[PDB]
């Protein structure tokens, strides 16, 4: 009917890829680039003109 | 796994030239098992129902 030695029940996992590598990638969001205000701020000099 | 005669006694020196056990021999036992899997392939990527 049965036996004399208890079949412990081990442990089962198993394993996700998720995300991919980098082939079927490439960027995959266009090229969305721009910034904002950059940090060293640029003074706007006088303006002088110049005629005879 | 028992041994053979012929193996303890090439683990012994004592050979003469050209006999292959001129020198003390070591013996390293390998052992490799083939078996089975399952591969599941879905949404464009693999991955191992079972690991």
């Amino acid at each position: 009917k049965n036996l004399s030695k208890c079949h412990q029940n081990k442990l089962k996992t198993f394993a996700r890829t998720a995300n991919s590598g980098a082939n079927p990638f490439r960027p995959a969001t266009a090229a969305p680039q721009g910034l904002s205000k950059q940090p060293v701020r640029k003074p706007f000099a006088s303006a002088r003109n110049a005629n005879s | 796994v028992t041994m053979s005669p012929e193996s303890v006694v090439a683990a012994a020196g004592g050979g003469n030239n050209n006999s292959g056990y001129n020198e003390p021999q070591r013996f390293a036992l390998v052992v490799i098992a083939v078996n089975h899997n399952v591969i599941r392939i879905m949404n464009g990527s693999m991955g191992f129902p079972i690991l």
